[PDB]
């Protein structure tokens, strides 16, 4: 996992420095350890460690076990260290579903690991002065309906409460906490009504203590899902059965379980009465559209009963592979053809097979598709069964049968995009670091030309200013800006593609 | 003889990328996360060190800050800050 | 300016100065071996200050040298930013003019630094200035001219260590300020 | 094998370039043929059935303009058709031979008629690297480097 | 004047590490890569 190893280290780097970034990739490196072996290992001062370890478990970076013989043992998911890609995404979809309110209120709490709902909605009232103006006022009200909003629809979770010391453990307190996570007040939002005016950078007790909340990553994953899901049916068939299938995940997700192969129980009368009445739709449209839905040979959704005449259920795990197939076929397209993904494809169809049924099967001219079928072998994009014609399996003696593997590609398929978004980052990092002197020459000048102009200063500096070299270079300075920005969007176009990899390896993966 | 050159001919060239309001918003929202996990204690930067000469100027442009302390019953008692 | 470093190494003896008392050998042999050369990171060694510690006197396998080691400490010249200093012209070029300070001569005061009324010269190298009401821009710099007041404002160093397989500028530099009234020419002030 | 090779065989090549052009041909056609039916989106059991681009008359539609003069009767060209239907081209629609025209001939509209996709090239094949054959030979560290890729610096160039 | 360098090198063995090395590294080691087959020039002078 090196490639993952120095993503996490360039992540560090870029979000937190040096010494978090050296702790962290230490840790990861290491797995669960004291405190002392990990001072010592480092070498650097313990104070500077604890620091480290505090602000990563803020932002529940790392975690603190108390272990045997009473030691803490400290260790580092690795996983989390790939989730501050998402954050842009997370905030756009907060936005989407709902006002400016909670996007700030899911920024808050991202960029602060935990906050309270006094904490935050207080905060996030103070940075709201900067939006409104001419006299415009903001209430803790709404805040806090916004933030409730979420919190029932499952986008942020509470974080786990210390345990009672008069209630446990009474006496000399143990070297770590111990916290506790309950799940019956997950959503339990607290009660407050207090209401602040927020100071408008004028420059001129907590009822909530202790209940920390934390944004709901497995429900914004679930969220992209269904979106995804949404979209393959939209391009599929129709937008009327891509807003069925957005309809029937919508009850799905209030009661399916995230790993499930397969939703609970729905039946159309009750699809039908939830359906938006936006849409030109009878019971008898919907009971055909779910039928249809359901003779697809792509088995996206399967009846699996007969209560209420109309009884299906979708089959996620199936869409995923089906997710997972498309974005494979469409790499294989793109770097070898229309004809490459033909004969793959004619290979999945076709379990076993060798280069003469290939050929015969897709007229791929002699001395093409041979070559052809030795190249995408090289790639790893084919694996060889090679049966025996005699026990010692020599080359004389063996049939070349053909066999795919789906598990394997989606896992160094994802490697290079581990791979991918690194080198990326390498070049934004290389040209920001060549190109840092011009940057520092034209910010000091631009804040020059920006200072003292409320004053009142004369207006003979503005053109006296621009005579300097960097006015011929500022096409050069947007030429940069330019490629870091194209450069960013191929960063959360790949994220895009991560998801789906991601997704499917983790459902065919049983977690035994 | 000759190894190829370090960079060999490709027909196939990367696709096209996106572009629109949307994708537009999500980069200028990632500029502005770049731009904000700069600006608090969390951004544990090296402290300040190694001061030249007992210049008077000091005095002045000192940077002063809170020391940032999380809630301490959600961590073990043993690294104070003090 | 001036300032005192800690310092420590070791150091050979040959046989033959066995007779001296061996701190006085030590410290002629660390003089020679550091006297007159700049360090990278903090200066012009000019001479050993004193010699603090000494270790025991080794003689190792193969050789009949006595080895020993020492902690001493050294006076370098290493002025710092926006310090005030007097010296001697040395040259005029059009990316400033040159100082020397007898022992040391990378120092030049670039037109930056100069008086703003005075940009250039007559095609003479010699560096002329202009002020408003006297000096009718006649007045100028003698390449040698007398100890002229100035403020460094910039020092660097560069390495010249060498490059690829085996087989000229100073590497230590300082630049001047000489805008500021009653800067440069004494006799100004 | 051998002569016969598929009658396409001709010119000892499988006649790659008229193979292709009948396979573009006949996929285009039956898009026309499943685009009246989605352009009425005709009551969309008929809808569907219209989309069943009837390969009887695909094969009565190559014989003609001069196409498949060349041994046409189901055996070559429902294999040429077949050699599309292996690919995304095409998804299971046969109901077997006897619903369809001998199944509409190997299903030769089975999802021809729609090859629509579901997603857009993904970010990483826009991305350089996605691309840059020396994607996993870029170690930075050595001469390759995405500080210096001339694919990375070209992708970034333009 | 002149920056100084140090003037020996002195050192003694402590240590041998064993292991084996990476392919990316063992090129950076390499100079070159041999890429003909045959060993002398055709001509009479036998070059390499
Ligand atoms: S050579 Fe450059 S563009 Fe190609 S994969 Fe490596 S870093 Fe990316």
């Amino acid at each position: 996992t090196q490639a993952e190893i120095k993503l996490c280290s360039l992540l560090l780097q870029e979000h937190f420095g040096e010494i978090v970034e050296k702790i962290g990739v230490h840790l990861i490196r290491t797995g669960s350890q004291p405190l002392r072996v990990i001072a010592h290992d480092t070498g650097t001062s313990l104070d500077q460690v604890k620091k480290a370890l505090c602000v990563l478990v803020q932002h529940n970076l790392v975690s603190y076990q108390v272990h045997k013989r009473g030691v803490v043992e400290y260790e580092a998911q690795c996983s989390r260290v790939l989730r501050m890609l998402r954050y842009p995404r997370y905030i756009y979809t907060t936005k989407t579903l709902y006002s400016d309110t909670g996007e700030l209120i899911v920024e808050e709490l991202l960029l602060n690991g935990k906050l309270t709902m006094s904490a935050v909605v207080k905060k996030v009232a103070d940075r709201l002065t900067e939006t409104m103006e001419d006299g415009k006022t903001m209430d803790y009200a709404e805040v806090s309906n916004t933030f409730v909003r979420l919190a029932d629809t499952h986008f942020v979770q509470r974080c786990p409460s210390v345990p009672t010391t008069e209630n446990s453990d009474p006496g000399p307190p143990p070297p770590a906490p111990t916290l506790v996570i309950n799940e019956k007040d997950m959503y339990l939002v607290p009660k407050l009504s207090l209401i602040g005016k927020g100071k408008r950078r004028r420059s001129s007790p907590i009822p909530d203590d202790g209940i920390y909340w934390q944004a709901n990553l497995d429900r914004f994953h679930q969220h992209f899902r269904d979106q995804a899901i949404v979209s393959a049916v939209a391009n599929r068939m129709d937008q009327t059965s891509s807003e069925i299938v957005r309809t029937m995940l919508r009850m799905s997700e209030i009661t399916t379980s995230s790993s499930a192969p397969f939703t609970q129980p729905l039946s159309s009368n009750e699809i039908f009465r939830s359906l938006p009445v936006g849409y030109n739709i009878s019971k008898q449209v919907l009971d055909q559209y779910l039928t249809l839905l359901a003779d697809d040979p792509l088995e996206f959704v399967g009846k699996s009963g007969d209560s209420g005449g109309g009884m299906y259920v979708i089959n996620l795990h199936k869409a995923l592979a089906s997710l997972a197939t498309a974005t494979l076929e469409s790499v294989v397209q793109e770097r070898f053809g229309s004809r490459c993904a033909r004969i793959f494809r004619l290979v999945l169809q076709k379990k076993h097979i060798e280069q003469k049924q290939v050929e015969d099967f897709a007229m791929i001219p002699a001395k093409e598709a041979k070559d052809m079928l030795y190249k995408m072998l090289s790639e790893n994009f084919m694996s060889l069964q090679e049966i025996p014609k005699t026990p010692d399996h020599a080359p004389s003696r063996t049939f070349y049968l053909y066999t795919v593997n789906i598990l394997s590609a989606a896992r160094m398929l994802l490697h290079r995009c581990y791979k991918s978004i690194a080198n990326l980052i390498e070049r934004r990092q290389f040209e920001t670091k060549e190109n840092k002197r011009l940057l520092e020459k034209s910010q000091r000048v631009e804040a020059i030309i920006a200072s003292m102009q409320a004053t009142g200063a004369e207006e003979a500096q503005l053109q006296e200013i621009e005579e300097m070299i960097t006015a011929p270079e500022r096409q050069q300075l947007e030429t940069l800006k330019r490629n870091v920005n194209k450069l960013d969007a191929s960063e959360i176009q790949v994220d895009e593609t991560i998801f789906l990899l991601e997704s499917y390896i983790e459902c065919t993966m049983k977690r035994q | 003889l000759k190894p190829p050159p370090l960079f060999p001919d490709t027909d196939y060239k990367p696709v096209p990328l996106k572009t629109g309001e949307g994708e537009e918003y999500m980069l200028a929202l990632k500029q502005e996360l770049r731009e904000t996990m700069k600006r608090m204690p969390y951004f544990i930067e090296t402290p300040e060190e190694r001061q030249d000469i007992e210049r008077y100027s000091k005095r002045y442009m000192k940077v002063y800050k809170e020391e940032w302390i999380p809630d301490w019953r959600r961590l073990p008692r043993e690294m104070m800050p003090r | 300016m001036f300032v005192l470093v800690e310092m420590v190494d070791t150091v050979r003896i040959p046989p033959w100065q066995f007779e001296r008392k061996l701190n006085d050998s030590i410290a002629e042999e660390l003089n020679k071996k550091l006297a007159n050369k700049v360090v990278y990171n903090v200066g012009l060694c000019i001479c050993l200050f004193d010699i603090t510690k000494l270790e025991d006197a080794y003689v190792f396998p193969g050789d009949g040298a006595s080895h020993t080691k020492v902690h001493f400490r050294c006076v370098v010249f290493h002025p710092f930013l926006d310090e005030i200093l007097i010296g001697k012209i040395k040259g005029c070029s059009p990316e400033g003019v040159h100082v020397s300070l007898g022992f040391f001569d990378d120092i030049l005061i670039p037109p930056e630094s100069l008086q703003q009324p005075a940009k250039f010269d007559e095609a003479e190298q010699v560096w002329v200035w202009e002020y408003e009401t006297e000096e009718g821009a006649h007045d100028l710099y003698m390449d040698t001219g007398e100890e002229i007041r100035f403020r460094v404002v910039d020092e660097s160093f560069v390495d010249t260590s060498p490059t690829g397989p085996s087989s000229k500028e100073a590497p230590y530099t300082l630049v001047g300020s000489i805008s500021e009234p009653g800067l440069g020419l004494l006799s100004w002030w | 094998r051998s002569v016969t090779g598929g009658a396409w065989y001709s010119d000892q090549d499988f006649e790659s370039e008229f193979v292709e052009v009948l396979n573009q041909q006949c996929f285009k056609f039956l898009q026309s043929k499943a685009e009246t039916a989605r352009e009425s989106k005709q009551n969309p059991m008929i809808q569907r059935n219209s989309s069943f681009a009837s390969s009887h008359e695909v094969w009565k539609y190559i014989c003609e303009l001069g196409i498949s003069k060349v041994e046409l009767s189901m055996e070559d060209i429902e294999t040429i058709l077949n050699t599309l239907i292996y690919d995304g081209k095409v998804e299971m629609t046969i109901i077997a031979a006897k619903e369809g025209t001998v199944g509409s001939v190997d299903g030769h509209m089975k999802l021809y008629r729609a090859v629509n996709p579901i997603i857009p090239p993904t970010g990483l094949v826009r991305a350089p690297c996605g691309l840059c054959p020396v994607f996993d030979d870029c170690h930075e560290g050595g001469e390759i480097s995405p500080s210096n890729c001339i694919y990375m610096t070209e992708w970034l160039e333009f | 004047k002149e920056q100084f360098r140090e003037t020996d090198v002195a050192k003694k063995i402590s240590h041998i590490c064993f292991g084996m090395k990476s392919p990316e590294e063992m090129r950076q080691q390499a100079h070159i890569q041999v890429v003909s087959k045959n060993l002398y020039s055709q001509d009479n002078q036998h070059a390499p």
